[PDB]
């Protein structure tokens, strides 16, 4: 059973350079292809090289060539992927990818095909600053507009880099709710919304609270979304 | 450099169903090394088969491959729930390897016109000189959905965008938030926002819209 | 075939 574990996400300036390791465990690492592929936000694969341990032969895609240094640490069973003169564009998850065995067990005859990943590590390429947002009420009644349901929500404005979550009444409330992907705006700042439909004759009784959190600035934030 | 083309990127079928997904290569593909893989939102891909059409353990029997040459097809006898995910198609028939941009199988319901919400800035952010408005298109169905913001009767372009949920697991829908973000000072200088949103379920495109200032 | 070298090695 192959398990491979990536080194965590990254901040990284334009220009500068990114060492994503990964660590497997479980079958034979000096033997096995091990490749590195990537997926920008709503994009999709995109292998970009990978290397055989044992012989130490590299294989790069083109459009990565000299600027791409992948490597393998056989005392560890780590592999590491280093990608230098970062751009924005680059911002994207990454993963490593080993080859699979035939049949049964990791042993086997090599497969060529990609049979076990690493969880993925979130390379985002910015100049933009860590920065919590700022969460703005989207309050309900527009005569509720349709049926006797009311939509209410929190606009959770400007932060870096991602992620951010956000959760109603601490998890309470589960129903109905939508957070929508962040989207990337041209500040460099991401902006997302989290919305939630309810029954409009609770808009004068419930209490609607949004938690949003911003780890990476450690910010924690209560809203209350009022009519 | 070989590109893999995987037609439609959308498939609209139902659990129990049988699906069928192409992967067409520019140039023939060496000893039939082409691979599909399986990917659900926010996770990592899983292989599903390699070499055109073989199997590995632990992949449902209802997944096979088959063809060769520059013309391959992923065949699931019949969809379960959790199947309904994107496709992805890989030749590593060269040492350059590559994906195909990835089938989407969604699940085809009933047509769901959107409930449609329009929320006006607040005043903490107006506060600080800026003016998010935005639009919500609620659990709709199919997916294609116009969203066309109107200020005092001008149609709005580059100051908005949009986010779109995934095919929710239990009703099949989607829905879309729409963002048009002014200056306050420009806000300031129209009184009425609008929100037209044109959809297969609507008989004629739906507006909200609010007078700046009720 | 970069693909194919690991199987060679794994036939030795």
């Amino acid at each position: 059973q192959v398990q491979l574990v990536q080194s965590g996400a990254e901040v990284k300036r334009p220009g500068s350079s990114v060492t994503v390791s990964c660590k497997a465990s479980g079958g034979s690492f000096s033997t096995y292809a091990l490749s590195w592929v990537r997926q920008a936000p709503g994009r999709g694969l995109e292998w970009m090289g990978g290397v055989i341990p044992l012989l130490t032969i590299t294989n790069y895609a083109p459009r990565f060539q000299g600027r791409i240094t992948i490597t393998a640490d056989r005392s560890t069973s780590t592999a590491y992927l280093e990608l230098n003169s970062l751009r924005p564009e680059d911002t994207a998850v990454y993963y490593c990818a080993r080859e699979g065995t035939t049949g049964w067990g990791w042993l086997g005859k090599p497969i060529g095909a990609f049979a076990h990943w690493g969880q993925g590590t979130l390379v985002t390429v910015s100049s933009a600053s860590t920065k919590g947002p700022s969460v703005f009420p989207l309050a309900p009644s527009s005569k509720s507009t349709s049926g006797g349901t009311a939509a209410l929500g929190c606009l959770v404005k400007d932060y870096f880099p991602e992620p951010v979550t956000v959760s109603w009444n601490s998890g309470a409330l589960t129903s109905g709710v939508h957070t929508f992907p962040a989207v990337l705006q041209s500040s460099g700042l991401y902006s997302l919304s989290s919305v939630v439909t309810v029954p409009s004759s609770s808009l004068g009784t419930q209490t609607y609270i949004c938690n949003v959190n911003h780890k990476p600035s450690n910010t924690k934030v209560d809203k209350k979304v009022e009519p | 450099e070989i590109v893999l083309t995987q037609s439609p990127g959308t498939q609209s079928l139902s659990p129990g169903e049988r699906a069928t997904l192409s992967c067409r290569a520019s140039q023939s593909v060496g000893n039939n090394k082409l691979a599909w893989y399986q990917q659900r939102p926010g996770q990592a891909p899983r292989l599903l088969i390699y070499g055109a059409s073989s199997r590995p353990s632990g992949v449902a029997d209802r997944f096979s491959g088959s063809g060769s040459g520059t013309d391959f097809t992923l065949t699931i006898s019949r969809l379960e729930p959790e199947d309904f995910a994107v496709y992805y198609c890989q030749q590593y028939g060269q040492s350059l390897s590559t994906f195909g941009q990835g089938t989407k199988v969604e699940v085809k319901r009933t047509v769901a016109a959107p409930s449609v919400f329009i929320f006006p800035p607040s005043d903490e952010q107006l506060k600080s000189g800026t003016a998010s408005v935005v639009c919500l298109l609620n659990n709709f169905y199919p997916r294609e959905a116009k969203v066309q913001w109107k200020v005092d009767n001008a149609l709005q372009s580059g100051n908005s965008q949009e986010s779109v949920t995934e095919q929710d697991s239990k009703d099949s829908t989607y829905s879309l938030s729409s963002t048009l973000t002014l200056s306050k000072a420009d806000y300031e200088k129209h009184k009425v926002y609008a929100c037209e949103v044109t959809h297969q379920g609507l008989s004629s495109p739906v507006t909200k819209s609010f007078n700046r200032g009720e | 075939n970069w693909f194919d070298i690991t199987n060679a090695l794994w036939r030795r």
